[PDB]
């Protein structure tokens, strides 16, 4: 498109544009600094994005997963283009935010919050442990004993090798990509309650790229995004519809940082 | 030439091999199947020096006659150590060229292996035992009162001119500068070879031989782009099988370009981009700001950091194969040139296929200077019984030996260099050291200690004022009850411009002179008392 293919091109005309820090602007390096470490976790400062171009702000609550996406794939074409040795060790990408103007405490987060940008923060407590997922749709034909092919929503085509034929099939446990998984539970610290009571609580979904970072009992810092369980068994109903509520995880900011831990100014 | 002498051995014989050395075991395992070959007994010997020479003709005091020694010959006037030495034969191959005359002189019970384009001491005997001043040869060895077939004494004069202004060249020869010359067995090879012996093995064995001191940065080659040619023309003319080669059991053997980074074959990678010094002092790693132009140059090869430190036979394939395939083209531009070398490399069968050298950093690494007081000699006969097809238990164990000493050489470096214990101390570079390891007992290891202090302090930390000056190294021996032991070593990356110190040390021993001792029949080494140097050393500046 015109407009809709300005996006990626304007992340290109972006980091080699943008300057700070008396030269050699950091994104020109940073993303090289991290496919040395083998690390796959890119940051990007949205304040940096005020600075340069605002137009980033309004474009993307209409839809930030189709933003992430094309801003990964910005990302890949950089890198493996740049270095093609490279596609070897993960051969994916995404990218991570840092800098938003708002700290939204708890019990403060309602409809109006659906599917956009977020920043809260709380404690860990009790959650699952490390589980992977599935990626990918590939089957294995049954009749004429083929594979469909490549392609939360089934798609079954009637397509396939097998004369488009063959409603049927039989699935493999390899030759179909996987992806890490762990849960959270989020609950708010008991110094900013009010002041005695229970407290509030919601669940959270990181993936594959964080995990075996956070832990039970620690302090926390999130980006997220606010998901909607698309139905609990719509039906005959209670005083209420049996709907839930996750945030899916963007970016995590530690507040202990236990490590080896700032980032570097030039001078 | 003994296409004519050979048929003179039969007879009874002892073949030495003078001080340890590769060279040495490499020439002497050949001759050993040789002798055993026409049907005679002979003898092998180990040599811990000079003095174990001497008692061993002692101990060989008989009229045996056809007796051998090779790669030495510079210790005395042979005829004067050598009493019994009557009409003995005797024969010389060394290396070590910068022999005096009074050796090669006296044609009964020497050999003379003089070839070379040198034709630089012709008259260099004709004055000093035939003319002498102070003392009928009807010279200055004969009288000299006008009796001899401006003054009636300045017969002396002329004499004395010639001899000093001709000692311009003997103080050239003995007096300025040692090295060695040409192989130790390369010449016994193409000898044996007009008697049809087609020992693969005895190739790789002269191959170990040239590929110690094919090390063109410790001792020269200079055959070897030249040897490119020549022992492919020994081997690869004559090929017994033009269509059978897919063979199991010793397949004939082979030649490729490849490198001289240490055990690149049986280790991982990133500790062995570690320990060599033209890859790790050309990348300067002992500062962290090595492991990040190392990283990048990583990235820009693109290999896994994972994989980089996976053994490089336990990596997969793909990029196992693919490895040398890139670097040798995309490390030229990136302050390393030069570790791309000639070297062989064959396999016995299907366990793995070894490194043409390794064999050698497992043999330096058998030099065990145990406690047991007997190892030394026993380290020579393992040696010996090493480099077969068949002795392969202990190899390994060589190998695990040499790579734990070469990340416990390193572990020194650091500890000496950022405390700056770099001693100036005058007109050359000078260092110290207090107590002793069983690693850098022995003086082989202490030249490796001394090769990468030097490179990396000489060429990071001065303008290019002082990048050409020599270098010394204290190492005690709690062993001998204090003798502080100390080596000389040259500047940077003159190949020719080899040791002054052949017998510049002595110049300290000439004016004082304590203690000194030169038991090796190597001249680049020296023996002291535990702690008389210090004044020995305000001598020695100079």
């Amino acid at each position: 498109l015109g407009p809709r293919t300005e996006i990626a091109n304007r992340f290109q005309s972006f980091l080699r544009t943008f300057v700070d820090e008396r030269g050699a602007y950091t994104y020109r390096d940073r993303i090289r600094r991290m496919c040395e470490q083998n690390m796959s976790s890119f940051v990007v400062s949205y304040t940096d994005l005020a600075n340069k171009e605002h137009v980033l702000a309004y474009f993307l609550p209409e839809a930030p997963f189709q933003m992430l996406e094309i801003f990964d794939k910005v990302a890949k074409d950089m890198v493996l283009s740049i270095f093609p040795t490279y596609e070897r060790v993960t051969t994916e990408i995404h990218v991570r935010i840092s800098e938003l103007p708002l700290i939204e405490e708890l019990r403060t987060f309602r409809k109006l919050h659906l599917n956009q940008l977020v920043r809260t923060l709380g404690v860990v407590t009790a959650t699952t442990g490390v589980l992977p997922q599935l990626s990918v749709i590939k089957y294995d034909c049954v009749k004429c004993g083929y594979v469909l092919g490549p392609f939360n929503t089934e798609i079954k085509p009637g397509s396939c090798p097998e004369c488009q034929s063959t409603g049927p099939f039989s699935i493999n446990m390899e030759q179909t990509l996987y992806r890490n998984y762990q849960k959270i539970t989020l609950q708010e610290s008991p110094g900013r309650i009010p002041a005695g009571r229970i407290p509030r609580s919601k669940d959270v979904i990181l993936l594959a790229d964080l995990c075996d970072q956070c832990k039970p009992g620690d302090e926390l810092e999130v980006t997220g995004i606010y998901t909607n369980n698309y139905d609990g068994s719509l039906n005959t109903d209670q005083g209420f519809p049996v709907f839930a509520t996750v945030i899916i995880a963007n970016h995590v900011v530690v507040k202990d940082s236990k490590q080896v831990v700032q980032s570097l100014t030039d001078e | 030439l003994r296409n004519d002498f050979y048929r003179q051995l039969v007879g009874k014989r002892i073949l030495i091999v003078v001080n340890y050395d590769i060279d040495a075991i490499c020439a002497s395992r050949i001759l050993q199947a040789l002798f055993k070959y026409d049907h005679m007994l002979y003898t092998v010997v180990p040599i811990m020096g000079v003095t174990g020479l001497k008692r061993a003709y002692g101990e060989h005091q008989g009229d045996v006659k056809y007796v051998v020694l090779v790669n030495c010959g510079g210790c005395v006037d042979i005829v004067e150590l050598l009493q019994p030495s009557d009409d003995v034969t005797f024969f010389i191959c060394d290396s070590h060229r910068p022999l005096d005359v009074c050796n090669i002189y006296s044609d009964r019970q020497v050999c003379i292996l003089g070839d070379a384009s040198l034709e630089e001491n012709i008259p260099a005997f004709e004055t000093i035992f035939y003319d002498s001043e102070g003392e009928d040869s009807g010279a200055g060895e004969s009288d000299q009162e006008d009796q001899a077939p401006h003054e009636q004494r300045i017969l002396k004069q002329r004499a004395r001119r010639q001899w000093e202004s001709e000692r311009d060249r003997i103080m050239f020869e003995y007096t300025q500068f040692s090295y060695y010359g040409r192989s130790a067995a390369l010449m016994v090879f193409e000898l044996a070879w007009k008697l049809s012996k087609d020992n693969m093995d005895l190739l790789w064995w002269a191959i170990v031989g040239i590929t110690e001191q094919l090390l063109l940065g410790k001792i020269e080659s200079g055959a070897y782009t030249l040897e490119l040619e020549q022992i492919q023309s020994h081997v690869s003319r004559l090929t017994n099988k033009t269509n059978d080669q897919n063979t199991m059991s010793a397949s004939k053997i082979t030649f490729e370009n490849d490198l001289h980074l240490v055990l690149y074959r049986h280790w991982p990678v990133t500790e062995s981009m570690r320990y060599s010094r033209y890859s790790s002092c050309q990348l300067k790693l002992w500062t962290l700001r090595g492991e990040k132009r190392l990283h990048e140059l990583l990235l820009e090869m693109g290999l896994p950091l994972v994989h980089a430190r996976q053994t490089y036979g336990a990596m997969d394939l793909v990029l196992r194969k693919e490895f040398f395939s890139m670097v040798e083209r995309l490390a030229e531009k990136y302050d390393i040139a030069d570790i791309v070398y000639g070297t062989f490399t064959l396999s016995y069968g299907y366990r793995s296929r070894y490194a043409a050298a390794d064999y050698v950093y497992a043999l330096l690494a058998i030099m065990e200077s145990v406690k047991k007081h007997k190892t030394p000699e026993d380290c020579f006969l393992e040696a010996s019984d090493a480099l077969s097809r068949q002795h392969k238990q202990l190899l390994s164990a060589g190998i695990d030996q040499a790579k734990l000493l070469h990340a416990a050489v390193f572990r020194q470096v650091q500890s000496s260099l950022e405390a700056r214990q770099v001693h100036s101390a005058g007109s050359f570079f000078y260092y110290v050291l207090q107590e002793e390891h069983a690693f850098f007992s022995y003086p082989y290891a202490l030249g490796l200690l001394a090769r990468f202090l030097l490179r990396g302090h000489v060429a990071t930390s001065r303008a290019r004022q002082a990048s050409d000056l020599p270098l010394i190294a204290s190492c005690p021996l709690n062993a001998s009850e204090g003798m502080c032991l100390l080596v000389g070593i040259v500047p940077v990356r003159e190949d020719s411009p080899r040791n002054f110190f052949g017998k510049a040390f002595e110049q300290a021993a000439q004016k004082s002179g304590v203690a000194l001792l030169q038991d090796f029949f190597e001249p680049a080494v020296v023996q002291l008392r535990q702690s008389d140097l210090t004044r020995f050393l305000d001598s020695l500046t100079v």
